[PDB]
């Protein structure tokens, strides 16, 4: 007798899926939706190389710590790599005010161009050339100072006069710039450097003003210094003008950066990982993913076009049927 | 399966049916073999492919966590940020993990249904010109050559012709 | 359909059945026509309506984005706010778009099942007083006038009457 | 032979839905859950009209810029409409401290009542009747000042004495009020207006204190002024008392607002759109929705009772079956 | 149910069947009773239990709201925190409430299917050695003692043996 | 004739569930996933008792308000219970700067050890033994002062000299400590207490500096005082050293806390509820849950291992079938 039978496919698959009803069900075909592989390195994104700060922090880079000269000048970057043990940051002890908001502003950019904003001749009747300190050396000169700032002191002869400077930002780009106020450990050093009298630093713009006075006091020694500097930063917008006025204690702006903002989102990765000559479309803090999968369990932090981060080990979707060979 | 066919009143599948997911095995005087039903297989390939691509497509956005730092006087917003970032991670992890669980259940049912419906189609044509035999197989009460086999598969069987032999063989 | 009926061992619907979702077509000596099954149509309208209203009801909350401004020294919280607001927008957009996809699949299956169950009910009354045919139609082994037709539809057929007539004929 | 058949409905529908399994499936009946229509205008909410600041910003309104007189006095509002090109704000250059937190507090309210908090006679031995400036004109007088503040200067004859004022908030409503501190461009103007000597403005309450000193410096010209004013605001709570003390540089509070908070949430819409005589229950930044639908893709920003915002173009749910005519 | 059996072409359940979810009621000369089908009941208990535990497992995370305070100059982040906390509460409330609604629908369908499949299994063994009454009951065209009853339940009936006896009786 | 019938279970259940298709469906078996019961009390967590601040606020406790002596010394806690009507906080009117961030830091800890950080003898040439006030009494002495601070005044005889103090945190734990600056109502009191001359308080650390000057002004009377104190707090990290320098107006640190941080998350509950000798694994602001259920509608605020909070009244999942007896 003739048979006709109805039936279904089987094969040699041992791949399994879960359902609400049943765990470890072997199926003929399935697709894994989650990526768990990464190359442990940093690559170019959109063909642009990241910026390796090497043995400098963001602070050291952007203030011009003399041991950060290899970074000096123009930079372009897809993202920034700060090495977690970098030694060269703020050499002369003090606080950089609004540091976290600075680290965020810098991260939102893609290029800086360094330029002289105030030449030293700006400041009349003062010494611009002995503003240097052993807290803050080069690899060759063991007494130096930040390359983007000038520590102004009075001339031997004289009084510290009122000094003034103005800069009109007639460009198309916003300018990131820096200054400070010196806080000597005691009165003697105050008088040496700046003379006697109530001292001030004042600055202003069509939209900001600033005014600080020295706070003389001995604080705990850091790189041999019981004095301090308070560092400050700001952004002179296109069309704005800056006026600087001081009669003492000014750590003046010298060089600043024309800053260009990213329409994208930017990143600052604190990592040990090597930077290699490779391209990539997705870069996570812990490595690059090269994948077409729609999920990943590597890292929530990245730039580029990455898959959605989830905590799963696996996300395997059945396509075929239950395999019974 | 919920439709009862796959593993199964039809226990077991066929490694020998290479060209489809669902189909037929026959035996008669001219020989024997395996042959997929192309229409129902293909229509399932299109459906499952669309399901996979729809899931891929709807999951195609990303919550973007951020590397910003916080001072020792910003413990509150620092923690707001952390609680938020973990919050979305937990929501998406749930959505994906449950979706996969639910969809895999419903995919097995779909295959199960397609097998069952195939079986039922054959059953309606054959009626009492064959004996069921309970494993999704039918023994004809008559001589069924290859043309008659193709007849059953393409949906044009012709019970009246065969009712003859079938009855007296019964 | 997964139940096998809509498009279909019953290929094609009926533009001529105007008054319901599922029902009957008959032909006899007095003529021919179409008539909905009110009980099953209505019971589906109640189910689908409840489904729609349950979805509307569960979706009846709103994430409220906010017009607050942030200074040039609040880039971090400004962005926390943005990342959060887009985060919930993405979650809800996913929930809605996928729900609709899933529920539409399951709603077609439901209609498919209700048609198949109607077919099965009629099949149980008629038994061997009619011949199945496989396209959802039944050919009577006997004379079935309009009163007999209404009989089938209202669930009061009377196999015993007919039976003798049907057996001679079969 | 007589036939009874089982079957299903079809019709002339060409409306389609998507499912996980299949796209563009024509169905007999369906319901759209998403609204994409809006009327491009602003309407009343809860029968209350919104407040049109017209050619004024929030700052200009609430400080009493002389060109913002049409807004002067009591206001009630369902929400606020600030026009994006409004010209009349801070006329005399300076910063309104905690501006964003002010824009947020004002938005959370529904009425203000304007009242004289400190009459000019409060301030003994000074001139309260000049205090006016060409940076800050009416439509008729081209040298004026904010209507809610008094710029106090010394009398020709004399010294600027210590001046004092007190206000006990004996009402049930919190009071929103304003003051400033003048920062002259140079010493000459300082001496003209206030005399010589270290100057101060101090203010206080059971729960706040404030103390500022003038910071004399030339800053870039804005509406002809190289001086500045630092503006300040606060909220005197019910039962609290305010003491003001100054010997110079005070821009004194004159008029303030009894402020009434909304139990609701409030809104500030920056928009060009017209305000018409219409009612509405849902108002988005980009228009009113009149709908019963549970989703919408117009805007995430609104007041009233709106549908959930999503990014979809469409959310059509099948109700009938597959249409095969 | 969607499979059409529970409430039902089988209207009503059995308070007298104490030991399972699905099974059999018989009557013959030796007496009458109720008896679960252990295999199908158990396989459904394992599936439902897995479903419950999977839901429990995937819901096993918590969004943690926080008691931090905010000053009168922190109205914006205060409200960012509130909007966030309510946001996740609304997302999880939706996920839980809808899941329950959906899964309960699908759980009833599963039971409905398992009853239908049981009925169909018995129907295939018996064939025309019994008559369909209606509520899922079969009248034998022959004498079916307890051993013959167990025969039907365990899937080993033996149509050939009662066929001659069954054909007389008809 | 012999019957065999196929069928399904029924029982005496009246419990119902909802489905998308149908409401109030009676089922044979079901499981409730949501907890709505709580014990209205506070219990130990991880065997550690919570800290009951009783009639004190966090401020009063941690500054050493003299009416908060019962809390004085070492404390260990699983969480903190602040009673909503507590009366004893800041006794001498003024602001505790960064209060919310202090309330947050304290909540993240699990123990403090109180110790003398600066003995009174630290401060040379001044009176450390008056420094007391009727705004700020014990239960026995109606003129006292915070137990963790010293109000220094000059000796009758003399000038208020420059005073100095240093503390090197050589331990393994961070130290939470406190200071203030006195703001007298007028010049007479300034001269009485501290002498004439520009006065300052300056403090510093390897990573922070502070400098404030007195702001003399009469502010509204609070507990009989028209003067004020600005309170401050900070955290000296392990290895860091603190230098204090002042010539007037210093409310000096005396006692401080070695602070030990929780690896967990911590809580501060503002509640009336009783604390009993009971153990618990989940504690909500409104009560303890003892449950295995995966959802709850008691509260979103807790410590320990609680179920997910949702707004539902019920979450009942069908397990059995429709009950038709
Ligand atoms: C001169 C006089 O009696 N003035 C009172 C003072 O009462 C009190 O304040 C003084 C300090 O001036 C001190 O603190 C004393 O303990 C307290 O009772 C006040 O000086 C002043 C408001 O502080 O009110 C005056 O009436
Ligand atoms: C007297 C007065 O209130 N305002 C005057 C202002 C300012 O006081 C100072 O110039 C500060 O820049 O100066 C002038 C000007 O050129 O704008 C004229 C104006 O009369
Ligand atoms: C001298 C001193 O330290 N305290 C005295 C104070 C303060 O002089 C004022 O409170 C400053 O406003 O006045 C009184 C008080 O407050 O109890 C008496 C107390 O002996
Ligand atoms: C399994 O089967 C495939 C066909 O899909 C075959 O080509 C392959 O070599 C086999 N693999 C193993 C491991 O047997
Ligand atoms: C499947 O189940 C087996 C137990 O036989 C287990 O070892 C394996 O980890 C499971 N696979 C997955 C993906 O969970
Ligand atoms: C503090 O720590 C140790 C004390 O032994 C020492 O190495 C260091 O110099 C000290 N620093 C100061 C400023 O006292
Ligand atoms: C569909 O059918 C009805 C006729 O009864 C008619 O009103 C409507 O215009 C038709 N629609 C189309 C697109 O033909
Ligand atoms: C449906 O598919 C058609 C193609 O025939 C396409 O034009 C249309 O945009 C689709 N509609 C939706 C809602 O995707
Ligand atoms: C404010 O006024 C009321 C009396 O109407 C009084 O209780 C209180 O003393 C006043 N407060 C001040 C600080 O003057
Ligand atoms: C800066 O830029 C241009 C110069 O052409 C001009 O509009 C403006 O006067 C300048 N600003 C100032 C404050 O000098
Ligand atoms: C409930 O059902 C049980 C069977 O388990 C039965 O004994 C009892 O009588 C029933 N209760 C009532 C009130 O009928
Ligand atoms: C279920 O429906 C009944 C109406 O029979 C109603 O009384 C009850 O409140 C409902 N229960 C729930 C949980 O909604």
């Amino acid at each position: 007798s003739d048979k006709i039978c109805i039936g279904y496919h089987a094969n040699n698959s041992t791949t399994q899926v879960d359902t609400l009803l049943e765990k470890n069900v072997t199926v003929t075909h399935s697709v894994e939706l989650l990526e768990n592989q990464k190359e442990k390195r940093f690559c170019k994104i959109m063909n642009k190389a990241p910026l390796d700060l090497k043995d400098c922090t963001i602070e050291g880079w952007i203030l011009g710590n003399p041991k950060c000269d290899l970074l000096l000048g123009d930079q372009s970057w897809s993202y920034i790599v700060e090495r977690p043990n970098a030694q060269n940051g703020i050499c002369y002890p003090g606080v950089l005010n609004e540091l976290e908001e600075l680290k965020a502003f810098i991260g939102s950019g893609e290029r800086v161009e360094r330029f002289e904003m105030f030449p030293k001749s700006t400041w009349a009747g003062v010494d611009t050339s002995r503003g240097v300190t052993n807290a803050c050396p080069s690899y060759t000169i063991d007494s130096s100072f930040y390359r983007n700032l000038v520590w102004i002191v009075k001339t031997d002869s004289a009084t510290y006069p009122v000094i003034k400077g103005t800069y009109n930002n007639t460009g198309t780009q916003p300018i990131l710039y820096f200054w400070g106020v010196h806080h000597p450990l005691d009165t003697t050093v105050q008088d040496n450097l700046y003379g006697s009298g109530d001292k001030y630093v004042r600055m202003g713009t069509e939209s900001m003003n600033f005014a600080k006075s020295p706070e003389i006091a001995a604080r705990p020694a850091v790189n041999g210094q019981r004095s301090r500097i308070d560092y400050y930063w700001s952004v002179l917008r296109p069309g704005e003008t800056l006026n600087v006025e001081s009669n003492g204690n000014l750590i003046a702006p010298w060089y600043a950066y024309k800053f260009v903002s990213t329409n994208k989102k930017g990143a600052v990765f604190k990592s040990d990982l090597p930077i290699e000559n490779c391209d990539a479309t997705c870069q996570t803090i812990t490595g690059v993913l090269r994948t077409n999968k729609t999920f990943q369990n590597v890292s929530p932090l990245w730039i580029g076009e990455c898959p959605k981060y989830v905590k799963s080990e696996s996300l395997r979707l059945a396509t075929g049927l239950r395999n019974v060979p | 399966g919920i439709f009862g066919a796959i593993a199964g009143f039809i226990e077991g599948g066929w490694t020998g049916m290479i060209d489809g997911w669902y189909g037929y095995h026959h035996e008669n005087s001219q020989g024997s073999g395996y042959a997929a039903d192309r229409e129902s297989t293909q229509k399932a390939i299109d459906g499952i492919t669309n399901k996979v691509n729809s899931i891929i497509n709807k999951m195609n956005t990303q919550f973007e966590a951020v590397d910003h730092e916080f001072s020792n006087l910003e413990r509150r917003i620092g923690n707001l940020n952390k609680r938020m970032e973990d919050g979305f991670l937990d929501v998406w992890t749930y959505n994906a993990e449950l979706l996969v669980l639910l969809e895999n259940e419903r995919t097995l049912d779909l295959h199960d249904a397609n097998v069952k419906n195939l079986y039922e189609k054959v059953k309606s044509q054959l009626r009492d010109n064959a004996n069921d035999l309970g494993n999704g197989c039918f023994e004809f009460w008559h001589k069924c050559d290859n043309e008659c086999m193709e007849s059953v598969k393409n949906g044009t069987y012709d019970y009246p012709k065969y009712q003859k032999e079938s009855k007296l063989n019964r």
